[PDB]
C-alpha cells in the first residue's frame, strides 16, 4: 500500500480519488518482464564487479524501474479494468492520470 | 442523470480542494489549536464564529470566506435572537451542512470547500472540544481529536496519529501540528486558539513574537 | 439615575448608582446600568430601563460583529459614529417618551500620547455627540449636582485609585440632593459599580473597593 | 470539456489584456507612483479611489472604468457608514477580488482587465506602502516593491527589476518607470502620485509643464 | 421519455434509502418503540411532531429533517389556529403523502426518504398505536404492529414477524427490536418511545445509563 | 404536436384509473348511493361536497383529492357569496370539467382522475336524483341511473344495467350495488348515500354495525 | 469561435453605415461645422444636444434618434440636477461609448451607427473646438480638426485633408466640406453650425435662402 509503487491515479467522480498500485496490474507478461529486466540489471551487475551471482536488490530495484518503461498498460487498459475499478468504488472514472489563472485558491 | 449529473460536479470540487494549502485542528489542554500554512498576511483561512466557536477552511477563498460570512451572520442573529449561550458549534456545523448540500445539488459549481467548525466549554466550564468536518457533499463528521483539510491529507493525518497526545500544552501541540503539517517560520503560519479559559471570547491569534518564542 | 465617567493621567472610569424608579416607588434596588460593550469601551445609558439594556446590547453585538467580518475593530471615531446612527434612531420613541441618553468611555489604543488616550464621549437625544474635553461627563437626573461636584474636585484626580474615589463621591453628591438617584446603601450592602478602562483594557471594579471608598466618604461626611 | 472552457475563457482574458498599453506602480520615498502610457487626454487609466487609496487599471476600458466606480461607490459608503480612516486598500482590493471572480464565473464575457489597488499611510505617519495587483480570475496578490499590467509584462517588469531601488526620490523613480516602460513625452504619458505627505487626499496628478521638468 | 425518466428517479431514491441505516418502530404495552442505528449523537432520525404523534425516517439526512421541520412547523400552526387535540397522526401523514409526492414529481431529484408517523391515544385515554409508512413514491401503508425502513428490510421484518407479541413490555419490544435489527451497544443506537401514560407529550429518549439497565 | 401529446396523454390517464379500484354510484328511492371497494380507514374516495350535492372519484389519490378540496372550496365560497340553495351539482360537474381540460391540455401530466357528481332534491321537494360523470380530458355526461368509475368498468356496467331497479330501496341497492362490484365486508367498503329525505345536509356515510346489518 | 462571431457582427455595422449618407463636422473660425447629405425635410442627423455640445450621427435613423433622445435626456438631467456649465462634451461621449458597448455586447442586434460630439467654448470663451467619434462598438476617439461619418469614408477623408484650413471662415469652409462631401443643393443638404459667439445657445441651423447666400 505505499506510494513508493504507485502506478495510476483514477479520478473517481465521487472524490477520494484512488491510486492504483501494481498489484492492481501484475499480469503474468508484467511479471515476465520484471524477472527480465532484474536479469539483464544482474547481468549489468556482474559485468560491472566481476562476482557472478544474482541480487535480491536486483529483483527489488526492477519492482520500481519495471513502471519507468510503460507495458502499454496506463491510459490504454481494456474497458474491463475500468469497469472493475468502478464496480469496487461505485462510481464512474472520469479520467485517469500516470504517476496557473483559474480563480484563488487557499 | 441523476449520480451521473451530482458526481461529475464532485470530481471537480475534489480537485479544488487538493490544489490548495493544508489546515489542521487539534485539541489539547487550554482548548483547541489551528495551525494553517498560509503566505499571505491579509487573506486568512481561520476564523471566530461565536464566543466559543471557532472555523477553519480549505480550498477557493471567495467560496469559503462566503461561508465563513454567512456563518458569522446566522451566529449573530440567533445569540440576539435568543442569548449568547444558545448559540453552539452543533447548529452552526448543521447550517454549513445543509447549505453545502444545496449548492452541491443547485448551484452550477460546487463549493471547492472543505470546513472544520471547533468549539470549547464556556468559562469555568467543564467538557471536552467537538471538532466537526463538514464536505462539499453536505456531509459531516465527528472527529474526537484532530481534523485536517486541503491538499494531501494522508501523511499529515498518519504524523498527527503517531505524534497525537491528549492535554498537551500549547507548546507541544504546536511543534506537534507543524512537524505533522511539514510532511515553517512565523512568515508562513496562521496560529489562532480557541482558549477555553477567557471569560467569553475564547479565539485569539497567536502572531509575531509571541508566536516566535511558541515555535 | 446618574452615571459619572472621567478621565484620569493613563486611563478611565465610569460609575454609575443601582436605584430604579416608577414615580415616588422604589422598584429596583441593583440594576446594572454601566456595560462593558467591548475591551476598551464602556457604555452607560440613562432612561427608560428596557430601551436603555437593549441599546447596550445591540451596540455590542453591532461592535463585535463588524470586528469578526473585517479582523480588526473599529476606530474610535467609527464606533461614535455608530452609537450615534443607533441614538438617532430611537428619536421618535424619544419624543413619545422613551428616551435613552448614552454615555460612551474608551480608550483609544491609536492616540498618540498614551497618557491622554482616555476618551469620554456624550449624546443628546437628536444623536449628535460631543468629545468632552474639561475631563468629565455625567448623565441622568443627578448629572448637574455631580458635575458641580466633579469640578471641584477634579484637582486631586492623579492616577486610576484617586480617579474612582472622586467618582464615588460625585455619586454620593447626586444622590444627596435628588432622590431619583440611590446612594451607597450600607444596610444590604449595595454600592455604585464601576469600570476602569486603562491600556490593558476594560475591568469591572470588584465591589469590595467601591464598598471601602463609600465607608471612607460616609465617615468624613459625619465628622 | 468544463476544464476547456474555463481555459477559453482565460485565453480570452489574456489576449484582451495583452492587447493594451503598460502601467506600473511603484513605491518611492514619498508613497507610490504610477506610470501609463495613455495618448488620450479624456479617458485615464489611473484614480483616487480614498484619502489614501490609489487605483490603476489596464484592459479594457468600459470595464476597468465600472469597476473604478464601483470602488468609489464602495470606499464613500463606507466612509461615510463608519468613518474615513477605516476603509483601507486591504477592504477594496478584496472587494475586486470578490467582483472579478463572481463575473468571471456568472458573466457571459471575463472581465478583460488588471487591477492594481495602492495604499500609503495617513499624513505624520509611518508605513510601507501596500500594493496588491488583482487578475481576471479573481486572485490577488501582494505586491513589496512594484506592479506592471497589462501588455508585455515580463520585458517591463526584467527592467524594474534592475533599476529599482527603495526610497527613490520622486525623479529618481520616474526616470526608472519611463525607462522600463520602454523596454514617451508628456503628450503620451499619465503620470499621479499617492503622496504620503499630502494631509489628507493623496492622490495628486503630474501633468504638463510640471511633468515636464520632473522628467 | 417522462417514464424512462420516472423509471429511473424511482431506482435512484430505492438505491439512497437502501443505501442507508436501519429504523425500526412497534407497538407494545405502553405505546410506541423506535429503535434506530445511529452512530452519531448530534444527527437523529427520531423526532417527536405533536404532544402524542411522533416520527421516524430514513434515507438522506438533510432531506428527511427539511421533512422533519416542515411537520413541526405543520402541526404547531395547525394546534395554535384550532386547538391541540385537532392534530392526529392521521393528517400529518397525509401532509407528508401529498409533500412526497408533489416533490417526487416536480423537483429535479426525487427525495430519497422513507417516512413513519406515529400516533397514540391521549392521557387516560384508550385507543390502540398508529402507525403509517409514507414512501418517496407518496404511498400512505396503515400498518397494525410495527414499521421497518431504510437498508435491508427484508430480514429484519421476517425476524419482528416471528419475534413480535402485542402488549409486550418496554424491556421485551426493546429487546426484539434489537434482536430483529441485528439481523449494538448505547453508542450505536438511537431509542425513543411514544409513552402513552404521560400526561401531555408522549415523546420521550431512552438515552445513556437507563438505555444501558433496559437493554 | 399538440395532437401527438394528447394521445400520450390519453393513453397515460387512461392506464392509471384502471390501476385503481371501482366505485358506483346509482339512484335508489331515498337518493342517491355511493358505494367504492376501498380497504384503507383514513383514505377515502367518497364526500360531500355541498348540501345536497355528493361526490366520489377514482383514479390516482393526491389528484382526486386535490380536486374535492377545491371544489369544497368552490361550493362554500359561492353558498356564503350567494346563498346555499344557489351552488347546484350543475355548477360543480361544470367547474371540475374545466378544471380537468386545463389540467389535460397545459400541465406535465394529466390527472389520471374520473369524477362523479351527484344531486338530490331538497328537503320536501320532488325531483329525479342527477349523475355526472367527469373524464381527464374534460368530458361530462349526463347518467340517468348509474355511474361505475375505475377499474375494469364493462361488467360491473353490464352486471348493474341487468339489476338495476328504480325505486330500489336502500338494501336493494346496496346489495345490487355490492354484486356488481363484484363482477367485499364492511372492512372493505366504503358505502355513504345522499339521502333526501335529511332537512339540509344529505351525505351519510353508514360504516360498521349499521352497514353491517343493511348487508 | 467568438472572435469570428464578433467579426460577423462587426460586418454586420460596418455594412449598415455604408449603407447609407455620409455627414461631416469639421472647425472653423466661429465654432464647428455639420454638412450632412439629406435628402428628406423632417428626417435631420444633425441635432443640439445641450448649450454648447452638438451631436451628428449616420447610419440607421430610428437607433441613432434613439440615441439622440437618449443623450438629450441625459444632458437636461444633468444640466438641472447640478448646472449648465457642467454638462460637457466629453461626458456625453462618454456615455454614448458606454452605452454603444452595451448594447454591441449585449442585443441582439448591433446598433448600425456613427455618432459624432462637438464641443464649443462658452460665449467670451477662450478654447479650440473638440470632436469626438463614438463607433458601433464603444470606440471613442478625438479630433483635432474634422470627423467623417457614413457611406465611403475615404475620399471624403482625403479631400479634406488637402482643403483643410484652420481659422477658416463660414463661407469657406462650407466651401470645403461639400466639396469635399461631393467626391448639391440647399434642397439635399442639412447645415448646422456651433456657432461660438452666440451667449447660450450655440447650435443654429443654416437653411433656405441663408444657406443659399453661403454656398
Amino acid at each position: 500500500e505505499i506510494d513508493d509503487n504507485r502506478f495510476l491515479e483514477v479520478t473517481y467522480a465521487n472524490g477520494d480519488k484512488e491510486v492504483m498500485y501494481f498489484k492492481d496490474f501484475n499480469s503474468g507478461a508484467m511479471i515476465q518482464n520484471v524477472v527480465d529486466r532484474a536479469k539483464k540489471n544482474a547481468i549489468k551487475s556482474v559485468l560491472e564487479t566481476g562476482q557472478p551471482g544474482l541480487r535480491i536488490q536486483h529483483l527489488l530495484d526492477s519492482i520500481v524501474d519495471e513502471f519507468a518503461e510503460n507495458e502499454d498498460l496506463p491510459n490504454t487498459t481494456n474497458p474491463d479494468d475500468w469497469a472493475r475499478i468502478s464496480g469496487k468504488k461505485g462510481e464512474r472514472i472520469v479520467y485517469i492520470r500516470t504517476l496557473s489563472n483559474l480563480g484563488q485558491y487557499l | 442523470s441523476p449520480e451521473q449529473a451530482m458526481r461529475e460536479r464532485s470530481e471537480l470540487a475534489r480537485k479544488g480542494i487538493a490544489r490548495a494549502k493544508s489546515v489542521v485542528a487539534l485539541a489539547y489542554a487550554g482548548g483547541v489549536l489551528f495551525v494553517a500554512e498560509n503566505p499571505s498576511r491579509s487573506l486568512q483561512k481561520i476564523s471566530e464564529l461565536y464566543d466559543r466557536v471557532g472555523f477553519a477552511a480549505a480550498g477557493k477563498f471567495n467560496e469559503f470566506d462566503n461561508l465563513r460570512r454567512g456563518g458569522i451572520q446566522f451566529a449573530d442573529t440567533r445569540g440576539y435572537a435568543y442569548d449568547r449561550r444558545d448559540v453552539t458549534g452543533r447548529q452552526l456545523a448543521n447550517v454549513y451542512a445543509q447549505t453545502l448540500g444545496t449548492i452541491f445539488t443547485e448551484q452550477a459549481k460546487p463549493y471547492e470547500v472543505e470546513l472544520c467548525v471547533a468549539e470549547v466549554a464556556h468559562y469555568g466550564e467543564t467538557k471536552r472540544p467537538e471538532l466537526y468536518r463538514i464536505t462539499y457533499d453536505g456531509s459531516i463528521a465527528d472527529e474526537p481529536h484532530f481534523v485536517v483539510m486541503g491538499g494531501t491529507t494522508e501523511p499529515i493525518a498518519n504524523a498527527l496519529k503517531e505524534s497525537y497526545a491528549e492535554n498537551a500544552s500549547l507548546t507541544d501541540a504546536l511543534r506537534i501540528a507543524v512537524a505533522a503539517l511539514r510532511a515553517l517560520g512565523v512568515a508562513s503560519l496562521e496560529v489562532a486558539v480557541l482558549d477555553a479559559n477567557r471569560p467569553r471570547r475564547a479565539f485569539r491569534r497567536i502572531t509575531g513574537s509571541a508566536l516566535q518564542a511558541l515555535l | 439615575t446618574t452615571i459619572v465617567a472621567l478621565k484620569y493621567p493613563g486611563g478611565v472610569v465610569m460609575a454609575g448608582d443601582r436605584r430604579s424608579t416608577q414615580g415616588n416607588m422604589i422598584s429596583g434596588r441593583d440594576v446594572r446600568k454601566v456595560y462593558i460593550t467591548d475591551d476598551y469601551t464602556a457604555t452607560g445609558i440613562a432612561g427608560t430601563a428596557a430601551v436603555a439594556v437593549e441599546f447596550a446590547r445591540l451596540y455590542a453585538v453591532e461592535l463585535e460583529h463588524y470586528e469578526k467580518l473585517e479582523g480588526v475593530p473599529l476606530t474610535f471615531a467609527g464606533k461614535i459614529n455608530r452609537l450615534a446612527i443607533m441614538v438617532r434612531g430611537n428619536l421618535a420613541a424619544a419624543m413619545q417618551g422613551l428616551l435613552a441618553l448614552p454615555l460612551l468611555a474608551g480608550y483609544d489604543i491609536h492616540a498618540s500620547d498614551p497618557q491622554s488616550a482616555g476618551r469620554i464621549v456624550s449624546f443628546d437625544a437628536a444623536g449628535g455627540w460631543n468629545i468632552e474635553e474639561e475631563g468629565y461627563q455625567a448623565v441622568g437626573s443627578g448629572s448637574l449636582f455631580a458635575k458641580s461636584s466633579m469640578k471641584k474636585l477634579y484637582s486631586q484626580v492623579t492616577d486610576g485609585d484617586s480617579g474612582l474615589r472622586v467618582a464615588v463621591e460625585a455619586l454620593y453628591d447626586a444622590a444627596d440632593d435628588d432622590s431619583a438617584t440611590g446612594g451607597p446603601d450600607l444596610v444590604r450592602g449595595i454600592f455604585p459599580t464601576a469600570v476602569i478602562i486603562d491600556a490593558d483594557g476594560a475591568v469591572d471594579v470588584p465591589e469590595s473597593r467601591i464598598a471601602e471608598l463609600a465607608r471612607a466618604i460616609i465617615e468624613s461626611r459625619s465628622g
